[PDB]
């Protein structure tokens, strides 16, 4: 829905010759609410009405409001002009409402939504070098095809609710494939086991799909040389290369979910199949055992992104913004100036943002060294929207040790879609545990749920040697031999410290005298601190059994 | 003799009716006041205060009536929406009531002419206690007499029932949480339940009954406060099922419990309502004995200022509010 859409659709609701008024988008979103509670409160005509009642014409005057959006975005889709820029390869669909932008297609995404007139005509040197192998991937696209047709949106449903509610995606895939057969009225099993055995290596084929779609990064992001930095730096920063960007990332989520969805259904009922149809096996249940639980975590990974990519980042006072970014300039993880961003003040995704404000900043460097050596190339819009794409979903990938993504999240008091992130990955990605734990014991401390920020704190404190994100809060103290954790559990007390409260910082100070058992000084200092805020608090027995335990007679 | 030098509130409020329940808006209102809600025998006021500690243009309490609104029945409990915004270009207060007639009311403002409820039925008891979900603020849980703790729409549609097995005294949503819901039975179990599950993820025992208050401490999410018999009791999890500490809160049994929104360190509790005056003691943990020992004619409800180390009590036509040192 185009805001031209909404806006509109309630004009007509209201019965009334108001004014267009450029609303803001909260602005919008309170009078959309309102003007349906208005309709909803008119259609309550009895002050009697059940709760199911209610419901149901809740459920029913925002159909009509849907409805109504629907037949006004259609009028706006409408298109006026097709814009080829000859140069560039810029595509462009000039609507009735709105200016779309054309990327071409990657590999797997194009031989899955093309029509299937045209699937037979595709060159198969495109695929592969390997005839063999080009032949098994469109039989086995085929297959995948098949089984979307028959996918009910219920049991769509049943799998996207299922990632929402982290349940394993490999039993909801076995779920909806005993419920496929249960209602294999035309024989479609039947039709993908024919298309399966003209397959000669459906795990090779399995293999191919899941690399293609796989954007796990070996750590070797070399860090950036200053020199060519001024005039590539503004290059795709406008908020509308911004949202193509970002939209492109939705959109291949999107695709790439279902395609690993109808691939994990497939590869149970290659499971299921078992020993009489297929020529292999010992090898077929070895390799399947390695296969599911990757196509699983793809399908995790890309409903993450694709989340991401629809989650709404919360509007943040500038003066709230400057104080957090305060708080984290002492705990130094900010190296970056506050350019005076005016936060152009539009709706945008959590990627977008992270676009704007990260993956942007090293898109230069991509450019360069990927053989353009020399600034005399022209310009390409679809050779280079597909590299930004494949690199921002690289720093997007849940398994991607620079961290980045949660950091932005943090650095721009992003704490609610940051926690739900956080809920979302640490049941099954192992990568950033430490990393994730430090995270949201942030957000549980600017939440005023000091306990459970402790209890991540010192969870988190098992990670730090593992993680880089973690190691770059404890490389500063050029200081002699104290052992990580405590450097770690020292920052903690800082923070602790700073936004005031006293009993965790002892049960802390607790924990890291533990872990001080060699450092007398650390220990001294420590019990210094224990003993300080147990005064403060006025425990006067607590902070004379601190002052006993103090091993420095000077600080005694 | 030690003389219980009895402080007297920091600041005193006069109410045009009986305060049974007291509760300030835990919320982000937008608003440089604190909003805060008291239930009387047939009215819901919402009032902004105002306090010198946060303000050095106010001088002692500024206390300002917002609203009133007619409920016709005596007010049990109130929850705040965190929908709940008074800056925006459309204010939008939102609570939700429980009430001597076993029904939930929320109510729907804009301040000025929308003004609307939803009344929710379903409760064969009474309703001991109601909390909106925090973060989402579009689910209601509620707790009473008949053995049940339920889930609400703000359509008033059930979504979800556990039965429990004794009276519901207590329920609080986990703080960071969607899903997690903190449950306090009279017979001193204390249950975790999972909403995407359906299933109680753990339970806490008190060591004395009846537990009449549970509470789930904002600042850190480990920390579950109650008052059972004459005691308070604090766990903190997952370390153990048992408590941490148990201490003598009142003589005359402890009614209520609440964490301070500001300090996980520091909580109220006050005393069951004799004949003549309820007893409210502040606590910090650093501490052996109440930091604070307060009095209210007839103590009804028990709140907390969402940045002030400020508590509030309801007693007679009276708010009376005690600050303590950080």
């Amino acid at each position: 829905f185009t805001i031209a859409a909404v806006q509109k659709a309630i004009q007509i609701l209201r019965k009334g010759s108001g004014r267009v008024l450029d609303l803001s988008w909260e602005e919008l979103r309170k009078d959309v609410t309102l003007t349906v509670e208005n309709e909803i409160q008119n259609a309550v005509i009895d002050y009697d009405v059940s709760q199911e009642e209610f419901r149901q014409i809740n459920i029913e005057n925002w159909c009509k409001f849907y409805t109504c959006c629907l037949q006004y975005q259609e009028t706006l889709s409408r298109p006026l002009a097709l814009l080829v820029h000859p140069d560039t390869n810029m595509v462009c669909l000039l609507r009735k409402g709105f200016l779309s932008f054309l990327a071409p297609c990657s590999l797997v995404e194009h031989l899955y939504l093309v029509p299937a007139e045209h699937l037979l005509t595709v060159d198969e040197s495109v695929i592969s070098d390997d005839i063999d192998a080009a032949s098994d991937i469109v039989n086995l696209i085929q297959c995948l095809r098949m089984i979307a047709d028959y996918i009910s949106e219920d049991m769509a449903y049943l799998m996207e609710s299922a990632c929402c509610h982290l349940q394993s995606p490999e039993r909801v895939a076995e779920q909806i494939l005993e419920d496929l057969i249960a209602n294999d009225i035309d024989n479609i099993m039947e039709n993908i086991q024919n298309k399966l055995q003209d397959t000669r290596n459906p795990i090779r084929a399995i293999g191919f799909l899941l690399q293609n779609m796989d954007y796990e990064t070996n750590a070797d992001m070399e860090q950036p040389q200053p020199n060519t930095r001024l005039n590539l730096s503004t290059l795709y920063g406008s908020i509308t290369a911004s949202s193509v960007v970002c939209q492109a990332i939705c959109k291949i989520s999107a695709t790439r979910f279902l395609i690993c969805r109808d691939l994990l259904i497939l590869q149970h009922l290659l499971l299921r199949l078992g020993d009489m149809a297929l020529i292999g096996a010992g090898q077929l249940l070895h390799s399947q055992q390695e296969l599911i639980p990757r196509a699983a975590q793809l399908l995790l990974s890309y409903y993450m992104i694709r989340w991401g990519s629809q989650c709404l980042a919360c509007a943040v006072p500038v003066d709230i913004l400057e104080s957090n970014l305060q708080h984290l300039s002492v705990l130094e993880l900010s190296d970056s100036q506050v350019e005076k961003r005016r936060y152009t003040s539009g709706i945008q995704t959590i990627v977008e943002l992270f676009f704007e404000d990260v993956a942007r900043k090293h898109f230069p460097h991509v450019f360069i060294q990927s053989g353009a050596s020399q600034l005399q190339e022209p310009l390409n819009w679809s050779d280079l929207i597909k590299r930004i794409t494949n690199y921002l979903l690289q720093l997007l990938w849940p398994s991607n040790p620079n961290f980045q993504f949660a950091e932005c999240l943090m650095r721009n008091c992003q704490y609610t879609q940051l926690q739900e992130y956080v809920r979302l990955l640490l049941p099954w990605c192992q990568v950033n545990v430490g990393s994730c734990h430090f995270m949201l014991a942030q957000c549980y401390l600017v939440a005023g749920e000091g306990h459970k920020a402790l209890d991540c704190f010192s969870q988190a404190a098992s990670e730090v040697e593992r993680e880089d994100f973690l190691e770059k809060l404890i490389r500063v103290e050029e200081g002699e031999s104290v052992s990580p954790r405590l450097q770690y559990y020292n920052r903690v007390l800082r923070l602790l410290e700073d936004v005031g409260l006293p009993e965790l910082v002892i049960q802390l100070a607790t924990i890291a005298i533990g872990e001080a058992s060699d450092d007398w000084r650390s220990q001294a200092a420590l019990r210094t601190r224990i003993f300080k805020h147990h005064l403060d608090m006025g425990h006067n027995n607590q902070a004379y059994d601190a002052l006993t335990q103090i091993p420095d007679p000077s600080r005694q | 003799m030690k003389q219980d030098s009895a402080s007297n509130a920091t600041y005193t409020v006069d109410c045009e009716d009986y305060v049974h329940v007291v509760e300030f808006n835990p919320f982000d209102s937008g608003e440089a006041g604190s909003l805060l809600a008291y239930g009387g025998i047939s009215y819901v006021v919402i009032a902004s205060c105002r306090f010198q500690e946060e303000d050095s243009t106010v001088e002692g309490i500024e206390f300002k009536t917002l609203k009133t609104f007619h409920h016709g029945e005596r007010v049990v409990a109130i929850a705040w929406s965190p929908e709940t915004r008074c800056d925006a270009l459309l204010p939008l207060l939102r609570f939700a009531t429980a009430a001597g007639d076993k029904k939930i009311r929320i109510f729907t403002s804009d301040f000025q002419d929308k003004n609307e409820y939803k009344v929710i039925e379903g409760h064969s008891g009474y309703i001991n206690d109601l909390v909106f979900c925090s973060p989402e603020g579009t689910d209601i849980a509620s707790v009473g007499d008949d053995h049940t703790c339920r889930i609400w729409d703000l359509d008033g549609k059930q979504i979800a029932m556990f039965i429990l097995r004794s009276p519901g005294m207590s329920v609080a949503w986990h703080p960071e949480g969607a899903f997690k819901l903190m449950v306090a039975e009279k017979t001193g179990t204390i249950r975790f339940y999972d909403l995407t599950t359906h299933q109680a993820i753990l339970s806490l025992e008190s060591v004395q009954v009846p537990l009449m208050s549970a509470d789930w401490c904002v600042r850190n999410t480990l920390r579950i406060g109650a008052v059972a018999g004459n005691d308070w009791i604090i766990w903190e999890m997952p370390r153990s099922s048992y408590p941490q500490d148990n201490k003598p809160a009142h003589a005359d049994r402890a009614r209520m419990f609440r964490w301070s929104k500001c300090n996980e360190n520091v909580f109220a509790t006050t005393g069951y309502p004799g004949k003549m005056k309820s007893q409210i003691a502040i606590h910090h943990l650093a501490h052996p004995q109440p930091i604070l020992i307060g009095t209210a004619p007839v103590g009804s409800g028990l709140s907390w200022h969402r940045r002030l180390p400020l508590c509030v009590v309801g007693g007679y036509r009276k708010l009376f509010f005690w600050l303590t040192e950080m």
